[PDB]
């Protein structure tokens, strides 16, 4: 057929690719997060140095449950942009018209 | 498609977007008396300084 | 969805619905011409023969 006015699927196409391409800093930060948080707690860990066998098992104990928490924060990560994929709200602050 | 109904309605799940279109009413339905919150803006001060 | 631009569609369903009351004054003007040729056919047959 012939268009009278500009098809609407080809914004929403280019708006998906471009979408897409954001997954993978989103994870590099989270990564970042957890390096860093595991040297907090290293560092706060140094005044139980009075008593052997106890400095371990905390630091073992605190970057297990950090490590453990990644997994979690990467599935949120991951569903807040197929959130941003599954529809196209185009009444929020737009050009409208035109 | 096609045979849509141009005449007798506004639905057949079009009515979903006056949802997305309703929502925006009920978050400001609520509404709360200044009063209580300077009042309670004042409590929150005055237990946030404790001594 | 929200909408952008005006759909096509909305030209096309209004279109369709006006061209389709048509119908009916073409069957009257077929009509109105095969009167018209049954008259003039009795004028040329039962006024010429005895």
């Amino acid at each position: 057929r012939t268009g009278l006015f500009t098809p609407d699927m080809a914004f929403e196409t280019i708006v998906k690719k471009q979408v897409k391409k954001i997954r993978e800093p989103c994870l590099k930060c989270v990564d970042m997060v957890i390096s860093e948080l595991i040297s907090t707690v290293r560092q706060c860990t140094k005044k139980l140095q009075q008593y052997p066998r106890l400095r371990e098992e905390m630091e073992r104990i605190v970057t297990t449950h950090i490590r453990e928490r990644e997994g979690r924060t990467k599935e949120q990560v991951m569903l807040l942009i197929d959130i941003e994929l599954a529809y196209m709200n185009t009444n929020h602050e737009d050009f409208i018209g035109f | 498609g096609d045979q849509i109904d141009t005449y007798e309605l506004s639905g057949g799940a079009r009515i979903n977007r006056i949802f997305h279109e309703r929502f925006p009413f009920e978050l400001v339905k609520m509404e709360f008396d200044e009063k209580e919150l300077r009042r309670e803006i004042s409590y929150a001060i005055k237990n946030i300084h404790g001594i």
